[PDB]
């Protein structure tokens, strides 16, 4: 997170730190005691599928306290429409092996209904994005959880206010931009999979997933997030499906 | 406006234009200077745009030049107070006033619903948790 | 669908209506309004009109700067085609309404000309506020008589030659403005 603030301990209780072989991989969002939402591209270079860990209640990566709960990731479900190395359909639904215990420091974020999300949450100007990602484009990653307030834009405006760059990805109906174009604040590498959470009448909801961008906090550009509202039915259905042998599962979409 | 024996007296704005309807020139003979006549006639021959009572639902019209303004009662809006605010309780309108989910029912009143872990309050619009750690709430703050 | 164009703000004494083109053929419109950092509010849901009254939103804070957008939806019921409006700051852009001379009293060898309180659409505490209640010292009324007089209130105390019958006309003016400084002249009223 470039230009953000440290999220006080306990205030981003649904944030998940994903680890592979003990090394820092990506962020994620707790949606209930067993399920975590993250980004598909986070799993592009994974070879040791049995070595994926999700940590809830994390805050300071340099110190372990009694609030942290680690669980092995049983299943990683990704849309089969997603193509490694690209940006479209950047969402992953993760099944934890055993459930986390809900506490003052571990609380899930509400996955909302599609229409409520499309007609209501989408018009709430600001939302928070968090993570332990790079504090500067190509710079070092954060030791304490970072959080940033970013304003959402409809894609037509995002296209109109973004500097022209050839070879850059299309912003599809499965994505949305949020952020600032003045080079001051943005999510960054290592923040992927983290939540873009929206507060509405006293309750926080999941609206997006840190997905990609043209450099972090680059003038003339915004952060691009996964439009979670397009995936509500796909996620709900898969949370009802029975456990499979292999870790990775490429489920059909829609 | 000409009427023989009534045209024996000298010029008068009250007699020819206020009590009667005068033409541009009659008004011009009264003021003599062009710019003076100009600004009198400009409003004089404009017409009362509120004469047709365009403000509905108990609103008040205030005439302007070639137009009007409608002042509406609390429950109405629109150029002519035609819009009923009470007939706007639909989900695309500030979530129908629902705290969480809203469901449209055409012909009848919309209904409000809640996310899992919450239940609908007395008012039919607010939600309350039925579990210790409902989703979307930050405990350490409360 | 086709995108709406020529979005224009029509505002006088804070009654603010956004207008646009074209007349819809197999499409309806929905209007959204916000302040630069606030949430978007929907208005005029699936209207076939090419106008939308936004008075009730802008009168919440006449000094804020608003932006509106007109969504185009196809007949029957993926982000819609839309167009943004020019930004609009009511306090700095609303037209000053045509004033009306309430009375003129010859109090001695002087005539006092009273300007009727111009009411606006801002309705603090059940009643509609006047232009002066909203603008304060930013508003002055000017009198053109027969030559010119100006006031910080709604009254002019002018010197006149006994038994001569004068004619008066007033204009609401916000001097600090550079664009749309004044109202149209009031109807002329003579003694
Ligand atoms: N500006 C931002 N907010 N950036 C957030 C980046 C998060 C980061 N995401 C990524 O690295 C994603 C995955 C695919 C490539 N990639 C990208 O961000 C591409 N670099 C974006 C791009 C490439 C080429 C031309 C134009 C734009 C990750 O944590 C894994
Ligand atoms: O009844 C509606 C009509 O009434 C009269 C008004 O001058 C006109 O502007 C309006 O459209
Ligand atoms: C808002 C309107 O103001 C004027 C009154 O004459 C109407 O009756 C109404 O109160
Ligand atoms: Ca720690
Ligand atoms: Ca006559
Ligand atoms: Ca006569
Ligand atoms: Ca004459
Ligand atoms: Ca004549
Ligand atoms: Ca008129
Ligand atoms: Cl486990
Ligand atoms: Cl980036
Ligand atoms: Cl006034
Ligand atoms: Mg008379
Ligand atoms: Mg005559
Ligand atoms: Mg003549
Ligand atoms: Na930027
Ligand atoms: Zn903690
Ligand atoms: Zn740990």
């Amino acid at each position: 997170i470039v230009g953000g603030k440290v999220c006080p301990k306990g205030e981003c209780p649904w944030q998940v730190l994903l680890l592979v072989n003990g090394a820092q991989l990506c962020g994620g969002t707790l949606i209930n005691t067993i399920w975590v939402v993250s980004a598909a591209h986070c799993f592009d270079k994974i070879k040791n599928w049995r070595n994926l860990i999700a940590v809830l209640g994390e805050h300071d990566l340099s110190e372990h306290d009694g609030d942290e709960q680690s669980r092995r990731v049983a299943q990683v479900i990704i849309p089969s429409t997603y193509v490694p190395g690209t940006t479209n359909h950047d969402i992953a639904l993760l099944r934890l092996h055993q459930p986390v215990v809900l506490t003052d420091h571990v609380v899930p974020l509400c996955l909302p209904e599609r229409t409520f999300s499309e007609r209501t949450l989408a018009f709430v100007r600001f939302s928070l994005v968090s993570g332990w990602g790079q504090l500067l484009d190509r710079g070092a990653t954060a030791l304490e959880l970072m959080v940033l307030n970013v304003p959402r834009l409809m894609t037509q405006d995002c296209l109109q206010q973004s500097r022209k760059v050839g070879d850059s990805p299309n912003i599809t109906e499965y994505m949305f931009c949020a952020g600032y174009s003045d080079g001051s604040k943005d999510s960054c590498k290592g923040d992927s999979g983290g939540p873009h959470a929206t507060h509405y009448r006293g309750t926080w909801y999941l609206t997006g997933i840190v997905s990609w961008g043209q450099g972090c906090a680059t003038v003339g550009h915004f952060g691009v997030y996964t439009r979670v509202s397009q995936y509500i039915e796909w996620l709900q259905k898969l949370m009802r499906s029975e456990p499979r042998p292999g870790v990775l599962l490429r489920a059909p979409f829609p | 406006a000409n009427a023989f024996l009534e045209e024996l007296r000298p010029g008068s704005l009250e007699r020819e234009c206020k009590e009667e309807q005068c033409s541009f020139e009659e008004a011009r003979e009264i003021f003599k200077d062009a710019e003076r006549t100009k600004l009198f006639w400009i409003s004089y021959s404009d017409g009362d745009q509120c004469a047709s009572s365009p403000c509905q639902n108990g609103g008040s019209c205030k005439d302007q030049l070639q137009s009007y303004i409608c002042f509406c009662l609390p429950a109405f809006e629109g150029r002519n107070c035609e819009t009923h605010k009470d007939d706007q309780l639909i989900c695309v309108n500030e979530n129908g006033g629902c705290e969480q989910y809203c469901s449209d029912h055409t012909g009848t009143k919309r209904s409000c619903r809640c996310h899992e872990g919450y239940s609908l309050l007395a008012d039919g619009v607010s939600c309350t948790p039925t579990v210790e750690y409902p989703c979307g709430k930050i405990p350490i703050l409360e | 669908t086709v995108a709406a164009y020529n979005l224009t703000w029509k505002s006088t004494n804070f009654k603010t209506i956004l207008e646009w083109e074209p007349k819809p053929v197999n499409q309806v419109y929905t209007v959204q309004i916000s302040t630069k950092s606030g949430d978007w509010k929907s208005k005029c849901f699936y209207t076939t009109d090419t106008e939308c009254d936004l008075t009730d939103e802008i009168v919440k804070d006449v000094k804020q700067t608003y932006l509106a957008r007109v969504f185009s939806y196809p007949a029957g019921n993926g982000e819609p085609l839309y167009e943004n409006s020019p930004e609009f700051t009511p306090y700095l852009e609303t037209n000053l309404g045509q004033p009306t001379i309430q009375s003129f009293e010859q109090v001695g060898t002087k005539v006092n000309v009273t300007v009727e309180d111009e009411r606006t659409l801002v309705r603090r505490n059940n009643t509609f506020l006047s232009l002066r209640d909203v603008f304060g010292k930013d508003l002055i009324y000017t009198l053109y008589y027969w030559k010119t007089a100006k006031t910080n209130t709604n009254e002019f105390l002018i010197d006149v030659d006994k038994g001569e019958n004068y004619c008066f006309s007033v204009q609401a003016v916000i001097p600090s403005r550079t664009v749309n400084r004044k109202s149209t002249d009031s109807p002329v009223e003579c003694m």
